[PDB]
């Protein structure tokens, strides 16, 4: 295959290239991690069961160069960031988790939601 | 990002309250009776549900 | 503020006066009063009605 | 039996009685709030209504569909001749 | 979902049969109800130019017939006031059928289109040949 | 030399290649599961 | 290149705006976010003119013009006329045109070189289109639709046309226009492709509900598409 | 007496009357009225009226343009009126024996009296009404030939239409031209008042410059503004 590029919608900027993507592809599908469990206040009381979505709605990328002014200045344990020219909520950083909509866990994530960003090929035109 | 030193400061006024079962009023946690007069000063109190 | 002539006879229409008529083949007709409007529904010919301007232009008055 | 189809009232109750007013000159029930910082002037004035005529102006209201747009509108001309002063009358305040 | 429109005169009550301007097979429309109408005892809800009305097709292709589907009014025979001053009126009543989003099933509109209908609905203003 | 290279339509939902005319420009595998399905009923 | 934005809450852009090579027109009742999409990416290259035509906000469908000229309908008031001639440069020519087919943008689809017009347009007009724009005028209909403006977006590089069009009909238009032609959809499958988007040599603006497979097809035929700040610093 | 007002007397009115002789009405009897004064330091109020005994008080000194005023006048009269047009009630159907322009059910069995709230026939009109929030557009001078003239119009005319105001006559006096209807018919005395509350919202602050004033004949379907341009359009006439 060829290399792919992730351009921001309404910013039109290449946020992240290929040679990235810790994609974590298979879900768990067993009862404790493929299912979303909503506990209660006490006694591990399960009130809600949510089945996972089909495709993981994120892009798990490495810490990049243009996140360095946001990651160093006011470093915290969680937050969000933007396109560098339109200031819209594009992705967030979380050192905790936030598995995928489809679910595993990962490592500390730089989660980049597949809504309001899209994926392009960096190579030449398809010529249909 | 809440910095849970401040959440414990916030939980005292909102979460750490007791609820009357009858009149649903927001009562202090170590209180015995409801302060409202419309429910007859009842002693049937429950904790507020934690998130 | 624009002054449009009558489509029926010749008269000037000051703004906020008279009606307007869009015919079904997308043609715009303007009328100054109810007199020249009601003579349009009766299919009357303005070259034969004496008080019209187009009559007097035809007969060189 | 109940009214079986609910409907609002016909007419207004704070405009009763519909009786003939005592004179063609209508009274002023209330004059505006006195502010003693400003200089001396009048609060009301008399005129005779004449008729109506139509007007054309440029409406200047931002964030409207009719912004910088001509609207025709109907105005009333009230004939307002100059008025001459013949007396003063001073009112004291009582509990009544 | 209806945008702001200045009030014009109400000229199509419930029961009216208006013509069908587009080319989706239908020939006329039977108005049954008007979106956004009020409530008063014994008052029929009425349409105007630019309103979105519920209408059934009485005459046309049998695929379109016997189902209620909303429609946009594009001409009006009752005269109405425009703010610049003139009173204008078309020759006949007309409408185009639409999905409840406001997109239009018709490919093109014959005859003239009312100007206030064009600004209120963008998809009508795409398909319109003549706008007044 | 008239070059109308277009591969008439691609798709709406997914990125799959050439569809046809007359309508239905949505790649049938998408319309089976994705958009609504407009059944909208209880099946039990 | 390929930007997506929306007027007040509507996806379509070519209804509410007109993008050319040398100038650009926008409707008046918009947010700052709608205008910022045009102001940032165009910059000070071309003037973005706020205006209205015939008391409306749909100036994309009412007007029709290119690099050299601009045509306005008869219902255009004289106050709206002088606001155009001031802001637009000296090179562009502005002419009021006496039509029975009032909405000029749906009727006329044009660029620097070739124009397509609605076939029921009359002979005295066809001289005035050629005289003002400096463009050869052709009468043709896209396969099922007389309205060549709303159902065929066109520019100097290429042209995006109505989806329900046969290949042999796309061939006959390609010979006449001398540009390659692609059928496509815009705004999650709307057939209204001329009013769904605007385009010139540098920029192509679409609705937000355009999906990324649709936007990839748009950028290809227009050939607008073509990085150090991205990098791996762990 | 004037010293007695200076000591006591919190509020001070002023008795004024109109100049009815500079008016084309048949009446020769002036209307007397009171006007309260909203100056300061009530010694200064009575000192102002001490000077203005038998002095004229102009219009432009009181009101200006764009100011929201209140019109208080007496409604047109209509005599004894039936229950339909007076209150706006429903008419009975066609099949009714002895009357259809009536109200059917006056009231229930109990209370065995006719309530005050129900609709009933009587006098309609000729009441006092207060209509608030009217915007003044023009305060014209009387001894001025540019009443109807505007910067955008540029023609010498009064606001008097061709043939005068219908049933009124010759406006050649100072005039207030205010937007929208005022209660009262023509020839009626109208009392104008300053607004009670300062109104900000968006509408009071807007300033108006007129384009054009309509001075065509109001006596019906008037097709010319000024008699100068009637003669240019038609040409020579026999008379």
């Amino acid at each position: 295959s060829k290399v792919t590029a992730v351009r921001c919608k309404k910013c039109r900027t290449k946020l992240a290239l290929s040679t990235s993507f810790i994609a974590h592809d298979p879900p768990s599908k067993e009862s404790s991690e493929g299912h979303f469990i909503k506990r209660a206040a006490n006694s591990h009381r399960i009130i809600d069961i949510q089945e996972s979505q089909a495709n993981c709605s994120h892009f798990f990328i490495e810490p990049l160069k243009w996140m360095q002014p946001e990651l160093q200045g006011k470093q915290e344990l969680e937050g969000k960031f933007s396109c560098p020219g339109c200031s819209s909520k594009v992705g967030g950083y979380n050192w905790k988790g936030s598995r995928c909509s489809c679910g595993k866990w990962v490592i500390p994530a730089i989660h980049l939601q597949t809504s309001k960003v899209d994926q392009f090929p960096l190579q030449s035109t398809a010529l249909p | 990002i809440i910095e849970p030193s401040l959440k414990a400061l916030a939980s005292k006024y909102n979460c750490d309250k007791s609820v009357c079962r009858k009149c649903y009023a927001r009562l202090p946690p170590r209180a015995t009776n409801c302060r409202k007069r419309k429910c007859g000063h009842t002693n049937q109190l429950r904790p507020k549900k934690k998130l | 503020m624009k002054v449009e002539i009558d489509s029926f006879s010749g008269a000037k229409i000051y703004p906020g006066r008279g009606t307007l008529f869009v015919r079904g083949d997308s043609k715009i007709f303007r009328f100054q009063n109810s007199k020249s409007a009601s003579l349009f529904k009766q299919r009357k010919n303005p070259r034969r009605i004496a008080w019209t301007v187009l009559f007097r232009k035809h007969h060189k008055k | 039996s109940h009214r079986k189809y609910e409907a609002p009232r016909h007419g207004h109750l704070g405009f009763l009685p519909r009786k003939r007013a005592a004179s063609i000159r209508a009274r002023v029930k209330a004059f505006p709030k006195d502010d003693r910082s400003k200089p001396v002037a009048l609060t009301s004035f008399l005129g005779y209504k004449a008729g109506m005529t139509t007007i054309v102006r440029d409406l200047d209201r931002p964030g409207s569909k009719f912004h910088k747009r001509e609207v025709v509108e109907a105005v009333t001309v009230v004939d307002t001749p100059p008025v001459v002063v013949v007396g003063v009358v001073g009112y004291v305040e009582t509990p009544r | 979902a209806q945008g702001t429109k200045f009030r014009i005169s109400l000229g199509l009550p419930v029961g009216a049969i208006m013509n069908c301007a587009d080319n989706s097979g239908a020939r006329n429309l039977y108005i049954i109800a008007v979106k956004g109408s009020g409530s008063r005892l014994n008052r029929l809800p009425a349409a105007s130019l630019g309103d979105m009305v519920m209408a059934t097709v009485k005459k046309g292709k049998p695929e379109l017939r016997k189902k209620v589907m909303p429609a946009i009014v594009v001409r009006q025979a009752k005269s109405w006031r425009r703010r610049d001053g003139v009173f204008l009126y078309f020759e006949d009543n007309a409408g185009v059928i639409a999905n409840p989003k406001g997109e239009m099933k018709g490919s093109a509109i014959t005859g003239p289109v009312g100007k206030e209908c064009a600004d209120l609905w963008p998809r009508v203003a795409s398909n319109s040949g003549v706008v007044v | 030399h008239q070059h109308q290279n277009a591969a008439t339509l691609l798709c709406c939902n997914c990125g799959t290649p050439i569809d046809g005319s007359t309508g239905l420009v949505m790649c049938y595998d998408c319309i089976k599961l994705t958009v609504d399905i407009t059944q909208g009923i209880p099946r039990e | 290149m390929a930007t997506r934005t929306q007027f007040e809450n509507s996806n379509e852009i070519g209804v509410f705006s007109k993008l050319t090579n040398t100038y650009c027109l926008v409707a008046v009742g918009g947010s700052e976010n709608f205008y910022s999409a045009f102001e940032a990416e165009l910059g000070d290259a071309i003037p973005i003119v706020h205006t209205t035509i015939a008391g409306t906000r749909i100036i994309g469908r009412m007007t029709a013009g290119n690099r050299r000229g601009l045509l306005v309908p008869t219902q255009t008031t004289d106050q709206e006329l002088q606001h155009l001639r001031n802001s637009l440069p000296d090179s562009v020519k502005i002419q009021r045109v006496e039509e029975r087919l009032s909405a000029l943008g749906n009727v006329i689809c044009c660029n620097d070189y070739v124009a397509l017009v609605h076939p029921d347009i009359d002979r005295e007009t066809e001289e005035l289109i050629s005289d003002v724009l400096g463009v050869e005028v052709f009468r043709q209909t896209i396969s099922g639709n007389i309205l060549v403006g709303s159902y065929c977006s066109l520019s100097n590089q290429g042209g995006l046309v109505h989806p329900q069009t046969s290949v042999q009909d796309q061939e006959e238009l390609s010979s006449l226009l001398q540009v390659p032609l692609v059928a496509g959809t815009v705004n999650r499958g709307s057939s209204v492709v001329g009013a769904g988007m605007v385009v010139n040599d540098y920029l192509a603006v679409t609705g937000l509900d355009t999906t990324a497979p649709e936007l990839s097809v748009i950028e290809s035929i227009f050939r607008l598409q073509d990085e150090s700040i991205s990098g791996n610093l762990r | 007496e004037l010293a007695r007002i200076k000591k006591y007397a919190s509020v001070v009115r002023v008795l004024v009357h109109t100049q009815i002789r500079k008016t084309p009405l048949a009446q020769k009897k002036a209307h007397l009225a009171e006007i309260q004064l909203n100056g300061g330091s009530i010694s200064e109020k009575v000192d102002w009226a001490r000077e203005h005994f038998e002095k004229t008080v102009a219009v432009d000194s009181v009101f200006e343009q764009n100011e929201m005023i209140d019109a208080i006048a007496v409604t047109k009269g209509h005599g004894f009126e039936g229950v339909t047009h007076r209150w706006g009630t429903k008419k009975l159907p066609r099949k009714t024996h002895r009357g259809l322009r009536k109200v059917a059910c006056i009231g229930a069995w109990h209370p065995a009296h006719v309530m005050w709230s129900v609709a009933r026939a009587g006098q309609r009109g000729y009441h006092s009404r207060t209509s608030i929030n009217h915007k003044i557009y023009r305060v014209g001078k009387g001894d001025d030939e540019a009443n109807g003239a505007t910067s955008f119009d540029r023609t010498k005319k009064t606001i008097t239409p061709m043939g005068g105001f219908v049933h009124y006559g010759e406006i050649k006096n100072d005039f207030i031209m205010v937007k929208g209807c005022i209660p009262g018919n023509r020839k009626r005395i109208v009392t104008l008042r300053k607004s009670l509350y300062t109104n900000t919202s968006r509408k009071a602050l807007e300033e108006v410059s007129l384009k054009w004033i309509d001075t065509a004949s109001k006596f019906g379907k008037g097709r010319f503004q000024t008699p100068a341009e009637k003669h240019a359009f038609m040409g020579t006439l026999k008379k």
